[PDB]
């Protein structure tokens, strides 16, 4: 929960009914009824989990709500479903190929669900004794574990003994031992022994002594993506590559082995497959090789549902020398269904600006909101959305709690949009460095 | 125990190997410690009882 | 004494309590509207509520965009993080440019940690271990000039002490919270055990044995990301030689960033940590690639993205990485929808003269009144930066002839010796063989 | 000290200037270019004052006319313990470093940190070494009789010093230097005794001398970086030092400067042939000159209205106009016959080549008619013709023989243009057959 | 009998004591002015007083530029370091071309070092380690010392070894009865082999049986070494040779080319200057030869412009066969020989002239003499006319198929019919090009 007020933090799910019918303004989403209904259909396709490898293109003009629709789909999906939102330029790597980055993004968006039982015995040890036998081949021990309420004695096997010799226990530190799994961890020393040793050290930490029942039962559900299994089985200590990203072109034989073992676990009942969405924001910034691999990797059984967003017209495909619709080749557009987003009118711009003002805790007047709506009709919507939050700071600088028309006018004067800046550049083109590198620095001749 | 110069009572860094007399610096060694009469060293060392 | 390098007369935006820019305040001359806009931006940063707020300030060269960015960084103070960046720095040969942009994004989000420094120091007069071949507790008696102090110790500090080969009489350093052990050396009481000895001898410390201190740890999110994603592994506190395998930058995954954000939020909810969002300032943004420009669109919509400040001196220029996308300031239109543009105006003769006088005062130079208008005329005729950079040869040519005044003959001599770009290009055109 | 015999700029011992920063016509191996030498003396005083940072200096002119000579004169008149990084334009195109990182390392190699510290040294001639050992060798007794020309003393040695004396074997008569703290014992050689050779030390034995260090900011950057140790200063695999280390080093240096623990010594970064950089490097130079810990950057170029690298347009000196805005330009001029004759006389007397008057006049004529560097290179290659016929002084016909043996640019271009079929053209067409 | 490959018929420039080239001496035919210029350059290198003197060999294909450079290398001798190079060899994928050029610059400067070595050698008689009181203390080695008994011819010795010396003792698998060689300079230990005083025929390892080393066990021997500055640079950059941890791990890692810093090169120059100052080292500058110099791009050309003004640079010899060709990496500049005019201004161009018919004929005759093939006068005249008609190299490389065709007919001489059949079997560039124009499918 380290979130400030983002670009679209007001959107909590698509505002749909039980019949996949969009409400006009609910769950932070205003308008775009056909796009929201199609996004609800795609969300039901994801939640069904039986259709795999479908490509969806969310196409429209800039500042319309394509990535807003993707954020709504991600928020309406809920937790424990793998959603991977990447930009189009994230796959041009130096340590990975474009195909390897593509398939790593593909396998990050489909996962398995594992349910396991934990019989946790978490407590502070009272005393542990080492029974060094004369033979030395076998060691037995009695573990005096305690909480703030009860204290029990546990007989201890030899594997417990040399697993507690490692991560060594010093009679008063909080540990937690599983019964069936046999996992050991050392959470740290108790707060009762905080003033015992006069200096902490490096590898120690102070934790509270646990309370209540000593032996606790908890079912914990793990959602593991296929990319996690790939990175783990790609090496001997693979989690360092999982958190540093130094996987380095995992070979396809371990991917086929992992797919076979995942199908074996699904048929056996050890885990169940949880598919998700891979959202490639700004998909027009991809090479034609990445496009062909996207076409031919969507036909795999373990493929997620790919949502693509673009705002390009009939633009040039990257890596080629011809133009194409949406910046995508026609074979990729053949295997896709296009959701189109329409431009807004005055009422929808007013409602979006009001919702964005409420999300930023900014209070506006009625005529100030009318001026902001007129600015968002003439200029773009994002310009007025930023003008709201800078007119708020003007209002607090003026010792006022509400944003009036004068604050919006001052913010309009201070901060320029695209059209005013391009007109002011074209009027004084000699003062700027042009494409030929010529500029007039001096103000007089 | 701290080692002091036998001639002046200053901090005695060095000690001459012939007459076994600690001295402070080079000038003291060239002036007093080296050109000294025999028997003078045995009563310099008599102050700290090293005769 | 003091070093002035094209700045350091800029002490701030020079505004009042109402956010109105005076004509001359804080070393700033003119530029009222951009200074007021930057003050509004500074208030928005100090509100610490919004994320991903991007502004771009544009204008002609030598008009004060970097001066305004440094004034923003001065007005925010040294507590708020500020990451100055050039657009060419994002192209790294070790890692991809989007990872470098995300690293510079997370370098501009800081944390404030209230931590306690506790130090035990002094001569060791008692080092007695207690076993049960496993040491149970360690009794250490330190000694300083103000008295002694006897401490228990866990066996880990004896492991560090035996690493440091600490014996009786060695003046050592012990940090209570972290367990860092440093051996300063032996004491002067054992400096006469041998006439010649390999050991070094330090005096008894005149302070107390137990010293407590409250200090403030200013870290960023990128520091925690680097410290949690070392690819080879951790290193000790004292290591004069590097690891035998070269550690290069790696594409840090989103999982590590999510876990770091979770741990930082958990420490914030306990009140231990305070989140200070800051400014990422990318200068000369017009040479960002279209890949970096496209990834900036996604990165600006993050929940923890800082306030991004861009500067460009281009007009109708092609975006680098493209071939026909003509866009203002070299910045693509889909990004330019996401910022607020602050226009930076050129100066007139009086403002140029006042800037010249301010820079001459901040460089400890006495300029005559007649030379100042000639320098202003040269600034209006060639460039402001040419008139600003000629003050130092003028001062040295004045000091050569044993004077503390810039006479008009010295300005003429410095104009004759050093040429601007216009006269150099005039020489370049009217010459035969490579100049 | 660091000897190498003859170089191209070995005759230059600095800028020839008086106390009033006026250039002598012939001083310190530098003749001509009086305005350029005066401007370079002004830049040298800018460096020597040390109160002004991040100034761009451009040296532009025709090729082979006093550009790198001016930088070598600045570096020679700068004096030691002041850093002078001399890099080329093509030196920053690394395979494990970015261009901005290599430029940052070249910038920070030119700012020195001046630190004075005191140390204790024991240097003298060993008279007698007496170690008594046991069977196991755990406990040992020692007696070291050491002397200077003024003193004699005897020392009792601990076990560590006995171990450090048996290691790096010291015998009687050796002259050694001992550091009491680190325990390093350096054998300076043997004393003057027939029955390599170093004079016996004089004066005190326990000496307190002040050593003076000048450490560049790049070295502290490498050492403070925890990824790689100090060996990356020699192996060169520093590998993209992070900016937080740079900020910590800047704050610690600003801390040491206020408490008087250290001094700032700014230097010169000389980027020879600066036209080879790209527009990204130029903009990083533009934003890197507005920093506190930035040296005074001297750039040299001979290009005139050339194409900027990484762009598609033409710019003066190969540099864009915003970089030229931040630079003050020193212009070098071509030479007349007397300046060329004086340069040839200096280069001939540098290489120990005795010239006649007629040979010097012929060299001056072919210098003012072809190139200065051609006549400079003809001297050393005509001296071998002079000693090949057993003659000391180089005569006129030796220069004529070297002229007909070795071609300049114009004669080679004319011979290529007359015989264009014998050479490979742009289209890869050649004729090897001498018939038809 | 021997192996000859496009060369080795040239043993030198073929000059007298006055520097005047003869016509046919040293396997060289013609090129009097070019050979005299190369002899003057050879005298300049032998003077050992210059730095950065760069010449350029200009001429057409098959005119003798690489032959002249190899003749320079043969005339200077094996003591002068010669570094032949190709312009495309500077493009490396491990390090930048700047570093490769500077490495080849440092590889051409060598020096003769008179190095003294402290040597403990002999037959191992005893090997008794001394254990420590606490081996599991965490810090400190397991053993304290190792007593080594060494016996040589007329003398014996016992040595109490440091554990770090014992690591290098054990790593070469030293046992009792082995002749060893301990070098005190680096701590390196060489196991010479099993001693021959005991039995020999009872081993299963093909070991070397070595007699007792003469003289004392402890020795000081002076060894003359020949190293270059680049060898010292890569020794200090990748440190192997010590007994410390970094030296042992340096031998096991993959060797990679690194950017050698200017500081390391200046420190190496300072130590080498000190070694010269004591008189145990003598500096021998050499030749760096970069054949096909037209294939350098403008970056390496600009760094060559910078590095020719260094005070330690060797004598550089360049060769090209381009008339007016654009420099690689650039678009518009037309320059002679593919070399930019700023580098041309620091050069001394030596022109190499083409050959006549008689020079081609005696070149064919001398190459047939070196290849040990007998040719008659009519076949030699046919080969001369053939060489003037097509090229010199095509007549040069048709000598061996002519000898093969003569050997298949059980004859020793080469006749007109052998040259005719080698002409019919094998084609030159011009006839194959004429085949290429007159074809429908692309040939
Ligand atoms: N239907 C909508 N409901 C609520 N907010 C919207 C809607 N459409 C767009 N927005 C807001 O407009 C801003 C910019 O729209 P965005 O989704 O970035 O456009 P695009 O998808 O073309 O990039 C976002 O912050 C988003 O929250
Ligand atoms: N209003 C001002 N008052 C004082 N100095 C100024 C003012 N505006 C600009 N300057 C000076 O002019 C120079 C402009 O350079 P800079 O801001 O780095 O480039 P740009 O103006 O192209 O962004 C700075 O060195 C700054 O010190
Ligand atoms: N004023 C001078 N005094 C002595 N030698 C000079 C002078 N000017 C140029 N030279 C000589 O001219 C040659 C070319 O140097 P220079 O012109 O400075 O570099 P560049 O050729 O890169 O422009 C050098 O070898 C130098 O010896
Ligand atoms: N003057 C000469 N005398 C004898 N043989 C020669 C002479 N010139 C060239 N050759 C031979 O002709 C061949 C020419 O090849 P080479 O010299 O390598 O090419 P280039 O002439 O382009 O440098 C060489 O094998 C050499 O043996």
């Amino acid at each position: 929960s380290l979130s400030l007020i983002a670009a679209h933090s007001h959107i909590t799910g698509l505002g749909l009914d039980e019949n996949l019918q969009p409400r006009p303004t609910s769950e932070g989403m205003v308008g775009q009824l056909q796009a929201r209904r199609a996004a609800g259909v795609i969300l039901k396709m994801v939640q069904n989990g039986t259709i795999a490898g479908r490509a969806v293109l969310v196409a429209g003009p800039p500042s319309t709500g394509k990535t807003a629709l993707a954020m709504g789909v991600s928020q309406s999906l809920g937790k424990d479903v793998p959603f991977t939102a990447i930009a189009g330029s994230e796959i041009f790597s130096l340590e990975l190929s474009k195909t390897e980055a593509l398939t790593q993004a593909f396998r990050k968006s489909i996962g398995i669900k594992i349910k396991e039982e934990t019989e946790l015995i978490e407590g502070e040890v009272v005393e542990i004794q080492i029974d060094r036998s004369i033979t030395g081949g076998h060691k037995q021990g009695k573990l005096t574990i305690k909480t703030t309420d009860m204290e029990t004695i546990y007989e201890l096997g030899n594997k417990m003994i040399d697993g507690l010799t490692k991560e060594k226990v010093l009679a008063g530190d909080v540990i937690s031992i599983d019964k069936a799994s046999g996992k050991i961890t050392k959470l740290g020393r108790s707060f009762a022994r905080s003033r015992d040793y006069d200096a902490m050290g490096a590898d120690t930490r102070f934790v509270q002594c646990p309370e209540g029942e000593l032996q606790k039962r908890k079912t914990v559900v793990h959602t593991v993506s296929l990319h996690e299994i790939d990175v783990i089985n790609s090496r001997t200590q693979g989690f360092l590559a999982l958190f540093t990203g130094d996987t380095g072109e995992i070979r396809s034989e371990v991917r086929d082995q992992i797919n076979t073992k995942v199908a074996e676990w699904k048929e056996e009942g050890k885990a169940e497959i949880v598919p998700g969405v891979l959202f490639i924001d700004e998909v027009h910034m991809l090479d034609i090789e990445c496009f062909s691999f996207i076409n031919r990797a969507l036909e795999d059984e373990f493929a997620p549902i790919v949502m693509m967003a673009t705002n390009r017209g009939v633009s040039k495909t990257r890596g080629t020398n011809y133009k194409s619709p949406h910046g995508l080749p026609l074979d990729l557009l053949d295997r896709s269904i296009i959701i189109t987003t329409k431009s807004y009118n005055e009422q929808e711009i007013k409602t979006i600006l009001s919702i964005r003002a409420q999300e930023e805790e900014v209070e506006l007047s009625s005529d100030a909101l009318d001026l902001l709506t007129k600015t968002g009709v003439e200029t773009s919507l994002r310009y007025s959305s930023n003008l709201i939050s800078v007119a708020q700071q003007i209002a607090m600088k003026r010792k006022n709690n509400t944003v009036e028309v004068e604050d919006v006018k001052r913010a309009y004067l201070l901060f320029l949009d695209s059209a005013r800046s391009v007109k002011y550049v074209q009027e004084n083109e000699s003062q700027y460095i042009d494409d030929q590198g010529n500029v007039q620095i001096s103000i007089a001749k | 125990a701290k080692k002091y110069c036998d001639v002046t009572g200053l901090k005695g860094f060095y000690k001459s190997p012939t007459n076994n007399i600690r001295y402070h610096n080079a000038e003291i060694y060239q002036l007093i410690v080296k050109p000294m009469a025999p028997g003078v060293d045995q009563e310099y060392l008599k102050l700290r009882g090293a005769n | 004494v003091t070093r002035t390098a094209a700045h350091t007369h800029i002490k701030g935006l020079g505004l009042d309590e109402s956010g109105v820019a005076k004509r001359v305040e804080g070393g700033f001359v003119g530029q009222i509207e951009a200074r007021e806009a930057c003050g509004v931006i500074v208030d928005l940063i100090k509100a610490k509520k919004m994320s991903g707020r991007a502004i771009l300030l544009a204008g002609g060269p030598s008009t004060g965009k970097t001066a305004l960015a440094l004034a923003i960084s001065q007005e925010l103070g040294p507590k708020v993080p500020f990451c100055p960046l050039v657009g060419s720095e994002l192209y790294s040969v070790e890692v991809k440019k989007t990872e470098t942009l995300m690293e510079n994004f997370r370098r501009a989000i800081g944390l404030r940690i209230k931590e306690t420094k506790e130090v035990y120091e002094g001569e060791v007069t008692e080092l007695t271990p207690e076993d049960a071949k496993t040491i149970s507790h360690v009794i250490v008696g330190l000694k300083s000039a103000k008295g002694t102090k006897t401490l228990r110790l866990d066996p880990t500090i004896y492991e560090s002490i035996q690493r440091e080969k600490v014996s009786i009489g060695d003046v050592i350093y012990i940090e209570a919270n972290t367990g860092a052990v440093k051996r300063v050396g032996r004491s002067d009481a054992y400096a006469t055990e041998f006439d010649l000895e390999t050991e070094e001898y330090v005096p008894l410390p005149k302070g107390e044995v137990h010293k407590k201190k409250e200090i403030v740890q200013d870290v960023t999110l990128h520091d925690l990301d680097v410290a949690n994603a070392r690819p080879q592994g951790g290193q000790d506190v004292i290591s004069m030689m590097g690891q035998l395998l070269k550690p290069k930058k790696t594409e840090i995954t989103e999982k590590l960033r999510q876990e770091v954000n979770k741990v930082v939020a958990k420490y914030i909810d306990q009140g231990v940590a305070e989140l200070i969002p800051g400014v990422l300032f990318i200068d000369e943004v017009n040479m960002l690639d279209i890949e970096i420009f496209t990834y900036l669109n996604k990165a600006l919509e993050s929940n923890i993205a800082p306030v991004v400040v861009l500067a460009s001196n281009r007009g109708m220029t092609t975006v680098r990485g493209t071939e026909d996308v003509i866009s203002p300031h070299g910045v693509p239109p889909d990004l330019i929808d996401r910022l607020l543009i602050v226009r930076t105006l050129p100066y007139d003769k009086d403002e140029i003269r006042t800037i010249i006088e301010r820079r001459a005062t901040v460089e400890r130079l006495q300029v005559e009144s007649s030379a100042l208008d000639l320098l202003a005329t040269m600034g209006t005729e060639t460039s402001l930066r040419y008139a600003l950079q000629l003050l130092a040869p003028c001062g040295i040519l004045a000091q050569t002839s044993n004077r503390k005044e810039i006479v008009v003959n010295d300005v003429n001599e410095a104009k004759l010796l050093f040429l601007d770009a216009k006269r150099s290009t005039k020489i370049l055109e009217t010459s035969a063989n490579y100049l």
